[PDB]
């Protein structure tokens, strides 16, 4: 069927440029107009640009007019979005989308969305995480259930993976979504509930992996 | 710039219920309104265009209605695949989306389990102090967490994170992280997080003493 | 109340002319499938100077 | 200035179809609605149809609804009226007319009329006229003035031209308008008053011409 | 004048492929877009595909999209239609057709159709017919006229020819069009009315011929 | 500058063929498309054919499609027009013309025309003229001015030259353009106004020359 | 087939006048219209393309205007070199030319000089009889010549020829030739040509008797 | 931001033609309709013409209908106004203007105006000015302040520049706006107040410069 | 078609004042009315459309009101950048502008300084005689200047010119030019301009004698 | 003939700045635009084709954008090797280059040192007199030099020459040569050049007396 594959996203410093591409297949790309639409947690869904099938008319949202340039290469079946003068608020997931087929006098929107590519505009430098233990104690015990975890603090950029005992322990594990701090560094927590009667005998180690920095940390969390 | 508004922002519903969500535009958009469905961590999918035309391949249990400035989307009988976020979109003058309505899995009330973790000595050696308050396996999601440091409310130094609904029992988990400097941390003794929830008759408070 | 629900029909049959003169952004951005598929007799019959 | 030119009219047998056209110039044809209005001696002026500037709305009189179709070609600046299932009472002169410019909430009618085209619905076959002399005598003399003429009977269709002495005699000539008879053939008379003292010496010949049949008849009128 | 000649049609099993060609002459083939249109008794006329004069844009009906491929060879003046993954419902007569010449902004369709080529998609194997006599008797006599015939049952594929007395008897012959049965084999009847007074003396033999299998059967029909 | 020279025109019987050529110089001939356009008194200017710079696409007017063939020889810088099955209405002056240089998406026409070559399609045989005097007399005299002339009748083909007194008389000479008669022969007159007081004493001779037939006639015009 | 029509067919004008000629198409041709000038006995020359773009080398006194189906050519100040025939040509769909507008040199009214010539004895001996009626040095060009044979108007047996405007005084000359068989010619007596022209207060009639 | 640049204005004799152009930048010119609006001291602001984004519909004021033609070249992003048969009252400053973006059923006007170009319709010929001194005396003295000046009379066309002491004297200078006289020539005055105690010793010279005629006149103003 | 009328034509105001200008149409134009601001020697700028919608970038101190046939523009607190001319424009049926209202800088009353200049001998040698009367630094702008030649009032032979408001003190200057032929000029003796202004208790008269 | 225009003509910039230059065509050239870099006294080098394709070997800090009639070249972070002249070139219809944009080294303002040199006695013996005014080590380049001979401004008899930016301190030097005949030179006494520059609060005047 129709398939759209975005590429080119990543981390870029504010003020620099970045070019996203969208490869289309499964349909005659040159016969359809296209949209770029972005989604961010702060603004929700936000239309970015539209281009005609032949590129003769292009339109942009007011917040991006004059900075972004949408284009297309019908010989390569590729849609492009050149983003210049990026600001911090442009961090979002960008989707390409295909306009549906309709009648000549109807208004138009999109029916098939691409996979999406994440763009992160930040002046933060690549940095491995600090792994701190969340030690269980009497203050974290209710009945036969205790809680322990690992705090993965001050890393950039996303993402990081956390496993417990090399993946052998998955029941009851909750890895929270990362939160962006005022310093531009990310931080998250991963917690697990264990039988209180198993503390001191069962070994619990959290395995944090961060491919962008090739960071691998196995931190053992022991009670006090 | 046409403003769009969806109500409610979040709707707790159950399989088999009749669900109706509304969407309003700041001005008349005629019938040029589309509805898109998005599942978490996945791209949005088109459900309805022209406010009432069903996209090919969409099951008939979805229907649209409305004209002018008020529009509604109705699911006659909710099915487990339909638990997702639904956005309306006017395409009468450029394109603007609503904030989105998330269909939540309704379940019985479950009070949260509260756990607290003090800052590790290594992080204190690093110059920062993170205190973690955890609410595990609670429903509904609405709860209030107040930080008290020697009975003094904190503000502007905490961050919250919430998990998605658990696939097995449809519960939430929440982590609150209080971040302070080592000097601020060592200038006090008692550290507590107080939690209120509709399933709790009284607020629950967990606390520790610095050094204990 | 119970006003006339039909046309006048002696209403204005002309242009506005103050109607919208711009290009509607939500127009048809796709190619008209049943457009002109023949070669244009009035086209460029010369040789492009910038050809390979 | 504004100019409207009708074409397509003629003689048509009952039950057949006919298409009238109206070419417009001197104004932006595509910006104005148009009317077709017909005029017959039996019914006077009679509105037929109206069309919107874009063709979206058309209206017809009750006597023609379902048989006539009004249309337009804005690329050719041409107004059309396709008439099917013609009846005898549809014989009339048809004018196209331009709607005037007014206010948004006013009611509208026409200000400029076309030249007009004649439509004759009759089952009569093409036939040359019979020219008979109206001979002067004692029964058509009062004093020094006598009357003579030519009777042009049983011709179809219109028109016919009558001259006297190859056009040399025009003073005192009265050519009556044609009348339609029960047989569907037209008939008229042309008379002239002459000095009685000139009878018997001056030769008077009427020249009847009928272009549709290429008929030319010079009939001499002699006294008795 | 304009001439289009289709070729390549025939019997093909479901799931196999087939390539149809259309040879054009009488006009500049490379200057015109082309259509392929098919006709079947169950769906009537049904548009299949369109190709631009230079091949840059092609369109297909939804029921065939992804299975058929239309192409052209302007150096050979030949239009091609590659049909893959054929289903039973694709059995039809396929025509190539030439787009008419029009204005730059008009919509377009076809003005000249080819001769047509028959495509029969069936898993039935080539099989000669069974010829059974339709014997006249008292139950097939009304007055001085009687009816006799031949039933040509269970043959594949089309067509078959039926003659009477090697073609010497044509007055009163009615060969019905073939019908497709649930078994994928065709069947038809051929009847003739004869004077009842000639029965028993005049010999009537039906001659069935089936070129695909080289079958020739002369069956004598005798009364009971 | 640009120069185009046509050749090949002449008299041809109906049904025969004729090949016109156009030699180009002053520009790169192989880089431009060319037109053939004809002009006749009955139809005015009438486009005939167009050819692409490389000969890949050719177009013809409907009245000549199937009979004329336009071609070119870029190695010889020559444009050709093969005309077969010529009819009487093809008699005209034929011009070759160069397409102007423009933008890639514009429509194109011609900017530089050739000199033109005359083609006369007639079944008339070559025939010298008959010269008859138009003698002045008292019936063709008003005051001191008289008129005399020569009638050059029934010649074919064009042209003929007329001089007076071997060129000694040019003031007041009017040679009318030739007219084509129903018999396919041309005819014209040449007249001159002279002082009446010179009649009978001054000798007036018209000198008709017709190179195609090598005819030279000196006709003296005497008064009556 | 796009029909083109130019108005007026003939325009009498003077040096220094502002000249405007019009050209209309049967359907919309956008702006793809060219104007060509042709002088007698010479090839046409391109003046304007794209309905309003002036060709290089064309003096600025030429200008084009128009779009859709109506187009005009304007000469702001006429010069003697501009007396020629002007053709419009659409090139939106194939190529069709108008009938052409001839710019004529306007001058004062001059009545024709009328002469009649009977058939020569040599032509009568040859079996044919041509009678010639000549109108010399008249303006404007429109005139009517009627042949009368024993006071009977002739039709379908005459041919007319007109010269171009004389270079010196811009007048016309016209010849009318009545052609008859020797038997038809000798079956009558009086042969007249009657001439009407806007410069003549009354019709002029010249006549002769056969054999005189 | 949005920018519009008019060009082509100047002095033109009545009855001649003139073509104004408007170059647009800073926005998608082809997506917006445009106005031409003129301003004159006698009529104030006066709308002239409007054109649709695609040129399909154009409208004109009644006072200019049939003489002005508005057009556009979306490939060049240029708006044109061809003005023929200019009258004296057409002298004005002409602005191009961009229609604002609104709703589909709203009425429309302009939001961004161009810079403006001046058009002066007059039969006057280019002529340098006459500079006459306005000499100070006792009748133009009140206390220690006196007034002197220069009268710049009978020049065409606009504008003229006046300076005092090569620009060294600017305090107290009043250059009046030019007035058009019955003779079609402009005239203005420039005055300055000076200390009466400096008269006769301080030299005051007015420097009039007129670029259209390259006129430079330095007139010394002395008291009487 | 549609007549527009603005009141007042001129309004003298000061910084900080509340300004209200009115605009009336000869017939109902609904709410399709726009307000444009124009500074001298500069292009107009759009302020308000739909009679009450503020254009983006326009400060909030501007407001519109009105419907049907009466409309008003209000400036709550005038600022120095707002000294310009304001035009209303209906766009209900084609487009027509009002005459425009100029906002004038109000100041205290200042009487004019009056100067007269006779024609120079060079201009008299050229055949013309221009006499100039100058009113300098006066307010308000309304004043009357009458030319009297030997106690005879002149009419139709003078021209007036007025400067814009001075940047330093917001005053006006006016020049009146009386033009006469040398023969007419030398056929009289006394030449005077009389000036009346609301700041003058009595008219001021300046005069000279020809040749003096 | 497609006209090309580049803006700005000269751009003063610093290392690390984001630089954007624009190029516009008189008509639509689609995307067929190339950018060429040229260093002084050296051949041009290709940077970008198809308006946005980077030539192999070109660092990634260069990027192109634009389509139709407006195109831009962007240097994200200027480096010392990028101080050169940049030309755009359309290749949609034949080939035309823009005037070129020169990237200038921005530095602080430095006022010129002004020196004047009178004609030598040998040149005076040769029959000509050249007077030279020198402006040394100034920035920016814009300056005006006016020659005054006995307080009379000269025009059309002087020529200016400017050096490129000095490699060491990025300053300019300018020479102005006033050429006069020996007779014209000896017909005056004082010869001065007056210089104005944005780094000079008042014009500087150097002068000499002939023979001094």
């Amino acid at each position: 069927q129709v398939q759209l594959v975005e590429s080119g996203g990543g981390v870029v410093q504010p003020g620099r440029s970045l070019r996203l591409s969208c490869a289309a297949s499964g349909f005659t790309f040159s016969n359809f107009g296209m949209h770029w639409i972005r989604q961010s947690p702060g603004k929700g869904l936000e239309w970015v640009a539209i281009i005609w099938y032949d590129g003769s008319n292009t339109y942009y949202a007011d917040s991006v007019k004059g900075r972004f340039t949408i284009s297309r290469d019908n010989s390569k079946n590729t849609l492009y979005l050149q983003m210049n003068s990026l600001r911090a608020e442009d961090t979002a997931v960008y989707y390409c989308a295909k306009v549906w087929f309709g009648e000549s006098e109807d208004n138009y929107s999109v029916d098939v969305w691409g996979q999406g590519t994440t763009v992160t505009v930040s002046s933060a430098s690549t940095k491995g995480p600090s792994v701190f233990p969340l030690a269980p104690s009497s203050k974290s015990t209710s009945g036969g259930t205790a809680a322990l975890g690992c705090l993965v603090k001050d890393y950039f950029p996303e993402p990081v993976t956390v496993s417990w005992n090399s993946g052998a322990l998955t029941s009851g594990v909750h890895t929270f979504p990362a939160v962006l701090q005022s310093s531009g560094l990310y931080s998250l927590s991963s917690v697990v509930t264990v039988p209180s009667s198993s503390l001191g005998t069962q070994t619990y180690i959290c395995n944090v992996n961060h491919k962008p920095s090739n960071t691998k940390v196995d931190k053992k969390v022991e009670p006090k | 710039d046409i403003q769009m508004t969806q109500s409610p922002s979040t709707l707790s519903t159950s399989v088999g219920d009749r669900v109706t969500i509304t969407c309003r535009a700041s001005q008349s958009i005629s019938n040029w309104l589309a509805w898109y469905q998005q599942k978490p961590g996945k791209a949005p999918k088109l459900l309805i265009y022209k406010a009432s035309t069903l996209e090919s391949g969409v099951p008939s249990r979805f229907s649209g209605s409305g004209s002018g400035t008020e529009f509604t989307l109705t699911i006659s009988s909710l099915q487990p695949d339909d638990f997702a976020t639904y956005y309306c979109q006017q395409y009468s003058s450029y394109w603007t989306f609503g904030q989105g309505t998330k269909l939540e899995i309704k379940r019985t009330v479950a009070a949260p389990s509260v756990f607290i973790f003090p800052p590790s000595d290594e992080q204190l050696k690093s110059g920062t102090a993170s205190v973690v308050c955890l609410l595990n396996n609670f429903y509904p999601r609405e709860a209030k967490v107040q930080w008290k440091v020697d009975n003094a409310l904190q503000s502007g130094n905490s961050q919250e994170s919430v998990t998605e609904q658990d696939s097995k029992d449809s519960t939430y988990s929440l982590s609150s992280t209080l971040t302070l400097s080592k000097a601020d941390y060592e200038k006090h003794k008692v550290y507590a997080c107080e939690v209120t929830h509709q399933g709790l008759s009284s607020p629950v408070t967990k606390s520790f003493n610095r050094g204990e | 109340p119970n006003a006339n629900p039909n046309a006048n029909p002696n209403a204005n049959p002309n242009a506005n002319p103050n109607a919208n003169p711009n290009a509607n952004p939500n127009a048809n951005p796709n190619a008209n499938p049943n457009a002109n598929p023949n070669a244009n007799p009035n086209a460029n019959p010369n040789a492009n100077p910038n050809a390979n």
